[PDB]
């Protein structure tokens, strides 16, 4: 799981080194940034249902054609799965915010996503629309602190760039 | 490998849950003790040579057959290999202490160690003795109670960290 | 790997015999149905995406635990790996159909698959279900009885070829 | 076993590809040429005893020195083994004609042949003489059709070139 | 690998002893017979082709099933592989004779040979027969009693060396 | 174990060759030089206690600081181990003289020595002093023959160079 801690430790391990000053300093950075990203994680975990609902609504409001027969949202079960997927992504972002790195996203949502979405006719633009809406909907300080939003928006941007 | 944070995340993922407030509280405790954790690691890595050579020497002075012909520390090649193993084990224990999780140690050091030592003929009982001496040494350096070297820190309580160091050394001893 | 012809030759070699007239007759039958065999292969490879994604999706909609946390299709990485396995298996089945012999499938795909899946934790029961759905799909495309796509051929009887396709899928299911 | 079919399939497998148009076309070639080579195979399998006898006779008529003491044909059992070897080669050619490729020859007669014949003092020129006689003795259309002879002579030439 | 001298040293090291006068005497005996040892090796390597091809041919003429379809010497590929194995074994036996110790043979040739032959299907009984024919041939060439070739040496007694050659061939037969 | 015999045999084995003339000639060299090095080995093995005692005495006479607290010879057990180590080295030299190569030294004393001596605060200069004394103390023909001394001194020089 990609994080400050695992990245530094793996670097040391590859060179067969004990932790030294630079490794301790990296962890210190994790301590320093923890407050903002744990705030963002806590805010997201306490309100994810409304966030997911709004995001999925934005996806289908922007792409009504998804509800046409033969398309990804042509049945209620498929629409439900769309909202479920958005939920999975928000959960992985919650995890990324807690870990301090993109590891949970990289391993549990991004790896293999393109093969899945192409075999399943799930247009990438729809997920991107859900995440763009979420990023633009964030209101500071109404929803979280400035730096918490920097962390939250950065994770959302990382997801979007993975789908670009 | 996982750290304390990714460990929490893996456990949460088992339930498809967002990280619970209880877990967030615990991680905030980990953050609050971060500086103590860094001092703990510094105290071990800054005395790694002392720890390893004293532990291998103790293992030998308690069991001199190790250095008789046929002993697994006999010849310089074997003694060097054993000092190297002591250092490697201490290094992985220090990684576990820095990360707050034993996955690095279990996956990159201990996985297969028992079988390897069986294949080579390295005595497991002597190995556990070297590791438990390192355990006592490392705990002493964490708690700043080593007789011959002191490390100046601000006063406080690092019992939890020494207990963690000991639990990692215990994983090593259990695995072999 | 062997084809139908080299299979006959290997069997003949077991007896240090020249190829018997009976075997030559059978191979001439294989030649006579060559165009049908090529249409059969074309009908599978031209719909491979449909076959694989419908079979993996069917496997999942019959057993939704596969996509719950802990399910072997949970996360995109695992679903992608499983779609890839479905495609690989179909590819080797199509090679067996083109060659008229199951050696390519047995040697380059199935040899060790069971053990690998045990090692990884891939559920064998779910795998056999995906493979038997592909079996029904492939047979339909051979017999040109798929509901949603037709492939124009000259009228005739391809039952032997569909039976062959099914026998290869059965080898896959039996091996795991 | 090297054939049109196995060659094309292995090529596709190395690239992880399903069969496509070029693979089907290759097999079509196998269908087209089957008639001539199966005719040659059938003719050979129905008369191999006389062919082998004639070939071995040609080898020893050209190389009488083989019957001298210390040479490969200095006893009746060794002469018999010589005719047996020629039989094995004609059988492998029968197999090559059936498969449509040189696979049976390559794996069951050519691979390792030079090491065997050198350790056993079996002069390559003797086998070549048997095969040259057989190639030159072929009579068209008395023995087979023109294209059947093209296939039969080609397999014989392949064997000869392997011993060159 | 070890030679006769390093063998003595390893045995001495087991006791942390300097090489005993008794061992030095034995090694001086080895030195005194050095020229005979070199003639012995020359007599085997100068007739290696004869030894190997006669032994493989004998193995086959005593068991013609080896060259029938399904026999492990059937086809030129298998016969060539078997002649190559006979040569390899003789080569390692000649190394053991030159070194005066069987370690080279045990470690670089025999270690794993039995399992390999089980995996491949090479018949062990036929292998031991080829090796024992090579044994008789090699002993004859050491003792200069081969019927069809003589090797001129100064007259003397090489029974110890032929016994050694035989003991190495026996190790080969025992290992499989 | 590096020797004339093992070196030549391994060379032949790497090329898959039977022993040939050059291999036999190498062993002949082993026969020729055996007398001098076995004499040196026998002389060393019959008087090693006095040699070791003298060498250790020379080491501590040259480096009295070793007996200071915190140093390698600050206790009687550590001094004893110093003489024991010198004994081990003389024994390995005895072995090298018997084998005719540096193999026993290379594998049983030199490999890993630097890591051991650095972790144990054993100064290399002390071992070198013991071996230099031994090399310079050798008296010809009082102690052994000229060529026996060439072999003995060469092994000592090899040890010294390993510690340089
Ligand atoms: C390293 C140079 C040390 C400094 C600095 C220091 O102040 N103490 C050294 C490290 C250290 N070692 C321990 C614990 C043990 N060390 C042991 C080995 C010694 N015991 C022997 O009999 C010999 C004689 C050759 C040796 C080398 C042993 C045994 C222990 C006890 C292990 C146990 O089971 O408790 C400690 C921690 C506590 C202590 O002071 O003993 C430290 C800091
Ligand atoms: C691919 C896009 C298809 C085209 C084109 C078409 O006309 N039919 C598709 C392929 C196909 N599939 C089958 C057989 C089965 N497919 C199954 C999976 C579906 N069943 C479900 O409940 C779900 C809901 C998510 C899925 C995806 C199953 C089950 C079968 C039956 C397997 C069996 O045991 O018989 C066929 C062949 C016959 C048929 O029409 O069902 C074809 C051509
Ligand atoms: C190599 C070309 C030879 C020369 C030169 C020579 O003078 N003798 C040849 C080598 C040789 N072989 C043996 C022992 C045996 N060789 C055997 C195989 C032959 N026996 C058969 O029935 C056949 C017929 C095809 C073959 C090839 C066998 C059996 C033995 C006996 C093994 C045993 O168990 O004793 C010898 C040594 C003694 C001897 O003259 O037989 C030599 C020098
Ligand atoms: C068979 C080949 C072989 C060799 C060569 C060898 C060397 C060797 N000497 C050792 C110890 C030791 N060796 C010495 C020797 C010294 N004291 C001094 O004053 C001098 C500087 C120095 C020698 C010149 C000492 C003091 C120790 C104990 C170090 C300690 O425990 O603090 C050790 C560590 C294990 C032990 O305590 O016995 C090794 C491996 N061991 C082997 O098996
Ligand atoms: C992933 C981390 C890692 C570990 C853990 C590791 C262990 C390890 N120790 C080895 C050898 C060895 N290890 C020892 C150690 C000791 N002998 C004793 O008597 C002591 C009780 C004991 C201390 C544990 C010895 C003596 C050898 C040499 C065995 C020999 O030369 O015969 C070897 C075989 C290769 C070698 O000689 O270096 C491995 C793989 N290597 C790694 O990369
Ligand atoms: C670059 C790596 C790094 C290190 C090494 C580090 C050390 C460090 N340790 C601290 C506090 C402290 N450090 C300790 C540690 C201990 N006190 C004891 O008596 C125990 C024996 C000892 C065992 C580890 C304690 C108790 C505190 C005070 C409580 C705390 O601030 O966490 C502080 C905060 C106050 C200060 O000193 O300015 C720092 C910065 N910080 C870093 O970023
Ligand atoms: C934990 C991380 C994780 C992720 C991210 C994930 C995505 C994911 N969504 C799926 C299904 C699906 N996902 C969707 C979603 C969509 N419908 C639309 O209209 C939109 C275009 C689109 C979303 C924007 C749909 C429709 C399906 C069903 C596709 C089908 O069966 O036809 C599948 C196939 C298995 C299944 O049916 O559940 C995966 C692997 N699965 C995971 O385990
Ligand atoms: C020679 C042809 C060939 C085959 C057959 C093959 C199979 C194969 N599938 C794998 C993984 C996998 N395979 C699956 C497949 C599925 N999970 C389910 O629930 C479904 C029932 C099932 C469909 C069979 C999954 C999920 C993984 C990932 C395992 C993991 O990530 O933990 C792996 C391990 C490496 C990897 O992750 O890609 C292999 C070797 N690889 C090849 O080269
Ligand atoms: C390049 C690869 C290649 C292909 C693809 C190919 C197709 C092909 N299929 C043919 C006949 C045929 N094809 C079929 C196949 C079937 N009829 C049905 O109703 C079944 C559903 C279907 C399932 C496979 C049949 C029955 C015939 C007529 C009998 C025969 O000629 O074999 C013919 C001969 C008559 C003609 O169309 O000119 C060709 C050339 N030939 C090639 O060389
Ligand atoms: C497997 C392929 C095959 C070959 C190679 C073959 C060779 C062959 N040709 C023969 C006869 C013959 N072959 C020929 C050749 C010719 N006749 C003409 O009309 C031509 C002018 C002339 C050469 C151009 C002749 C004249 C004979 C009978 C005379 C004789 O035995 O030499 C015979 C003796 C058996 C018999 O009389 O039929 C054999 C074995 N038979 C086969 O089945
Ligand atoms: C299935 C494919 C196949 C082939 C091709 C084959 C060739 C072959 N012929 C052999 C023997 C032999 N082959 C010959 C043949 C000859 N005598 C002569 O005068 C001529 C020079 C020459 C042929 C032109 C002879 C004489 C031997 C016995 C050699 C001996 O034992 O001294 C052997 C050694 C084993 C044995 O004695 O049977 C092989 C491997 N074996 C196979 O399994
Ligand atoms: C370290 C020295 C060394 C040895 C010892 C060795 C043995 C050896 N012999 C082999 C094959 C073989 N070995 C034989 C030998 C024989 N068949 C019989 O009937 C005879 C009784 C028997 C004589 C022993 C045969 C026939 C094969 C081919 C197996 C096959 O092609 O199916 C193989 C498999 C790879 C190959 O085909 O070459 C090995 C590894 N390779 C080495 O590098
Ligand atoms: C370059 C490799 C090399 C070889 C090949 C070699 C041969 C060699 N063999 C010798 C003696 C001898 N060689 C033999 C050997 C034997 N006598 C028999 O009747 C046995 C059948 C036979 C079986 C091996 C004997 C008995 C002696 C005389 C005793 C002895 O000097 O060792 C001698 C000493 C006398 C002389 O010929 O000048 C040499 C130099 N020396 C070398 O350096
Ligand atoms: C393993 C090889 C080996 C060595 C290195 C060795 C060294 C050695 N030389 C000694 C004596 C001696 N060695 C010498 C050296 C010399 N005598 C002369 O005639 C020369 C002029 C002069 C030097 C060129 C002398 C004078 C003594 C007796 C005085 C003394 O103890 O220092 C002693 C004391 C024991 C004894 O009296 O014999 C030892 C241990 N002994 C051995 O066996």
């Amino acid at each position: 799981m990609k994080s400050v801690i695992t990245t530094t430790i793996s670097a040391a391990d590859a060179a067969g080194r004990f932790p030294s000053s630079s490794d301790l300093e990296s962890v210190q950075g994790n301590i320093q940034r923890a407050a903002s990203r744990l705030e963002a994680a806590e805010k997201l975990a306490g309100n994810h249902e409304a966030v997911v609902k709004e995001a999925g609504d934005a996806c289908f409001a922007k792409y009504s054609y998804l509800k046409n027969p033969g398309e990804a949202g042509d049945s209620q079960e498929k629409i439900n799965k769309c909202y479920r997927d958005i939920d999975h992504y928000m959960r992985l972002i919650n995890y990324s915010l807690v870990v301090g790195g993109t590891g949970p996203l990289d391993e549990w949502c991004i790896a293999g996503a393109r093969e899945v979405y192409r075999t399943l006719n799930l247009p990438s633009s729809s997920y991107v629309a859900a995440f763009v809406f979420t990023r633009d909907r964030l209101c500071v300080p109404r929803d979280m602190s400035a730096q918490a939003g920097v962390e939250y928006g950065a994770a959302l941007d990382y997801v979007i760039n993975s789908l670009c | 490998m996982l750290d304390a944070f990714s460990r929490v995340v893996v456990n949460s993922d088992s339930k498809a849950a967002y990280v619970g407030g209880s877990d967030l509280q615990a991680l905030k405790t980990f953050i609050a003790d971060g500086n103590k954790r860094l001092d703990a690691v510094n105290s071990i890595v800054s005395n790694a040579s002392c720890i390893v050579s004293d532990a291998v020497s103790g293992m030998i002075c308690e069991n001199p057959g190790l250095i008789a012909p046929g002993g697994n520390c006999y010849t310089n090649r074997r003694m060097a290999a054993c000092l190297r193993d002591g250092e490697i084990i201490l290094r992985y224990t220090s990684y576990a202490l820095l990360a707050g999780d034993s996955s690095v140690l279990e996956d990159r050091c201990l996985n297969g160690l028992k079988e390897t030592y069986i294949a080579l003929g390295v005595p497991t009982n002597s190995s556990v003795r070297a590791v438990s001496i390192m355990k006592s040494a490392a705990v002493a350096f964490i708690s700043n109670t080593a007789s011959q070297r002191k490390m100046a820190t601000t006063d406080g309580d690092c019992s939890a960290l020494s207990s963690e160091v000991a639990s990692y050394c215990d994983k090593v001893a259990a695995a072999i």
